RNA sequence: GCCGUCGAAGGUGGGACAAAUGAUUGGGGUGAAGUCGUAACAAGGUAGCCGUAUCGGAAGGUGCGGCUGGAUCAC
RNA sequence: CCUAAUCAGAAAGCCACGGCUAACUACGUGCCAGCAGCCGCGGUAAUACGUAGGUGGCAAGCGUUAUCCGGAAUUAUUGGGCGUAAAGCGCGCGUAGGCGGUUUUUUAAGUCUGAUGUGAAAGCCCACGGCUCAACCGUGGAGGGUCAUUGGAAACUGGAAAACUUGAGUGCAGAAGAGGAAAGUGGAAUUCCAUGUGUAGCGGUGAAAUGCGCAGAGAUAUGGAGGAACACCAGUGGCGAAGGCGACUUUCUGGUCUGUAACUGACGCUGAUGUGCGAAAGCGUGGGGAUCAAACAGGAUUAGAUACCCUGGUAGUCCACGCCGUAAACGAUGAGUGCUAAGUGUUAGGGGGUUUCCCGCCCCUUAGUGCUGCAGCUAACGCAUUAAGCACUCCGCCUGGGGAGUACGACCGCAAGGUUGAAACUCAAAGGAAUUGACGGGGACCCGCACAAGCGGUGGAGCAUGUGGUUUAAUUCGAAGCAACGCGA
RNA sequence: UUAGCUAGUUGGUAAGGUAACGGCUUACCAAGGCAACGAUGCAUAGCCGACCUGAGAGGGUGAUCGGCCACACUGGAACUGAGACACGGUCCAGACUCCUACGGGAGGCAGCAGUAGGGAAUCUUCCGCAAUGGGCGAAAGCCUGACGGAGCAACGCCGCGUG
């Protein structure tokens, strides 16, 4: 259950910082009618190459090749995420004055409120992203409080 | 069925749907319109790199990664080949192939010729693999 | 030159679909732990259909109705 | 485009080789890398990874991918089913409509059967001309209407007219019934309970708990109550179109057929829409509640115990109408038509002869419902006069599995929610029949020192070797349930 | 899982109005008129000739090319002229965007190249009017992004070898 994958996680976290040194933010695992998926989203480093990912697969992969205390075999879905984050914490926000972020905000825009845009600086509640929608280029100040959803997004 | 009965009906085909979900560029940079480009390839990042671990006894391990072609629609895809040299949020080109490895994804990345660059040491990428003829 | 027919365009107000959002509530799971709940026997176990309901968290069972169904499986 | 010369000399590759499909071996590689369109290969040994050769295919190109059809007949008009793999509402009534009996004419509507005008052109096919040729345009022809018009025609369908009849009608004689719904009548008796007797326990179990209960439970016999469905028949009896329809009776009707040919004269046909009827549950309301009964709880069980084994009781089941309209309403066999070996019954008929009622027999069919089986057909299964054989008008479905009868709409439904009805994802299967294995256990046949009945061997005690171990300077191997231990030896 | 649509609508009356026609539009009176043989609504769409695969049946497609239709920043117009409510007239307004002395002026490639971007990328910001094709005339001629021509994309066939 979820304290067993809890425990999995404190008895693989020590691999990935002794193998790869990297962090797992969390394992999690879905099912559908088969071996679960275990994504563990490994960190370190944020722009981690596939090597990155294939050696480490192979590190944690033999780290519990020993050891399941989980009774069945189960697929390993070992994750290096990029940047794309929730943006929840104001401090999510300003790690990505970097890169683009969009948000859904309590005043939306024909309808819906997700609307992108690419930070320029980094102003509080205030936005002073170069947000492009149809084309269109401005510095938006979206209001936090308006923003009932906000994600960190790709760069493309 | 009787004929008039054949007459009041079309007597319809089972027309498939394409298990490819190509839509490429079309309407997708002007107006966002939703247009079934059937493009053979679009331009486009794959901002997360991953890979999942197959069972027993073939432990080939598999990597995927979750990529945005030109109209920028998400899909985790595994990555296929031997050898790379690109990572996260690196363009990448994705060709339509189902495989064995697993389930929720249809098609696969192509080497040689964008990040996710191939190997010419072998001959079978003499005219593939988007590698040259290996000279 | 004025008025008068029409007159876009454009906005105003009444509302409709509305569209994401979502007041706060609700439903759930959850014990890290703040209650403190004990500490005995741990289950005396069960099993050929469908619809439908009443529960079982469910796992199923009481079912009501009428019964079509098509044991196991290998290299 | 052509000529003077230029050499084999510039100019060509690529794909594949397990097979599928053309072509393989050697090697390094090691179930790992991997390859990977499919079967799947690769575990060190691969013609399935890579390399070299060798081969093939192919080439100014090759390979991959995106899509359309062939395939894919995977729409099944051509060119599917629904006996079971996917499919018959649940079953109706019927509007339109679908098709249309026998014969006599007209019509020419069709239909056929030419003529006309008219189908841009090109492409289109054919021939042919040019471009070396090809490619190619061109040339003409062909082709190209389901177009309009007129020539015939009257077979056919459609009319028009004329009638015929068995179908249909209805006609007369009968035969025929769980058909329907209303109403009443009875019964044994769930359960409850009256009275009287009567214990001590009932009680469920592993123990029982509980739950009932000593003031009478469980039990009894006398007595009822309520509601319930009606002990046999009962069957391939039957009615039905189904749902379903069996206590009896009646209600006032619906249907059943034998014979019938009564004679208008096709009046027929299935049947989109529509649309009625309709297991159970559930439920609205208003009653009943006799059971039964979820939930339930007492309560075994066990922190937990409703889990089940209890005890009682329980919505509702049950009466009034609606909602309910759904199901295994399943034969997943639409209906009608008529044909087609048999054997061979039924359920009602009839007839002939047969004989006393032939009722007794037989045989002919009437109309169904059998079993075996001609042919036929099905993957198989089997049907086979009642076809799943043959054909015909008319309905619906089915489109891999499943995703999901589920989403969702709409409508409806008191509600329940229903009806209705997916997308997306995913997998190469899912699936059907058969076809071969195994299971998985007793009885009975049955034999054997297997026993009975006795009888022979081990250790008792000690000794020789061996099996093993000890230690050794070494204490040499190889093996050990039956199938080791004086075994090799 | 698109069933009601429906009021100048229906028809006529008189006017007007256009080449005509009529609710075509006015005023009249009247209530129509469509609706399962699927109106209506929605999506979507240029049309066909033609083309691709298929023995064919069929299915699918609709590049240039033939024509037909629709459009020319957007809406609302209208002048003109045989004919436009005018792909490269106009007016206005809406923007849009641009610029101004800020007072208001200015523009509209779904013409052709090309540009930017987009896209996987698609061909000259090429030439010419040699050939025709017009417009205007009698003509030269004007312009011709029609078209012709060459120019790129082994993009497609065909064809020479790569002995």
């Amino acid at each position: 259950m979820a304290s067993k994958i809890t425990e999995q996680v404190e008895v693989i976290v020590k691999p990935i910082m002794e193998d790869l040194n990297f962090e797992l933010v969390d394992v999690e695992y879905v099912k559908e009618g088969r071996d679960h998926f275990l994504r563990i989203s490994i960190d370190k480093e944020g722009g981690v190459d596939l090597n990155d990912c294939t050696l480490a697969s192979e590190k944690i992969s033999e780290a519990m090749d020993a050891n399941d205390p989980i009774p069945e075999m189960y697929y390993l879905d070992v994750a290096s995420p990029g940047a794309e984050r929730p943006i929840k914490k104001e401090q999510d926000f300003q790690n990505a004055i970097t890169k683009p972020v969009f948000v859904s905000l309590y005043v939306p825009i024909e309808g819906e409120k997700e609307w992108l845009g690419i930070l320029q600086e980094v102003n509080n509640e205030t936005i002073v992203v170069q947000v492009k929608i149809k084309a269109r280029t401005k510095d938006i100040e979206i209001p936090r409080d308006k923003i009932a959803k906000a994600r960190h997004a790709v760069m493309i | 069925p009787t004929i008039n009965q054949l007459v009041r009906k079309p007597r319809q085909s089972k027309i498939k749907k394409s298990d490819s979900p190509a839509l490429n560029k079309g309407f997708n940079s002007k107006k966002k319109k939703f247009t079934d480009l059937n493009s053979p390839q679009k331009r486009g990042v794959c901002t997360r790199v991953g890979t999942m671990t197959p069972r027993k006894p073939n432990s080939a391990l598999r990597k995927y990664a979750r990529v945005r072609l030109s109209n920028n629609i998400e899909i985790n895809a595994y990555i296929p080949g031997i050898g790379h040299n690109l990572q996260e949020h690196s363009v990448v080109l994705v060709r339509g192939g189902r495989v064995r490895d697993l389930p929720g994804v249809r098609y696969h990345i192509v080497r040689g010729a964008l990040d996710t660059s191939g190997v010419d040491g072998r001959r079978q990428g003499r005219s593939l693999y988007g590698t040259k003829k290996p000279k």
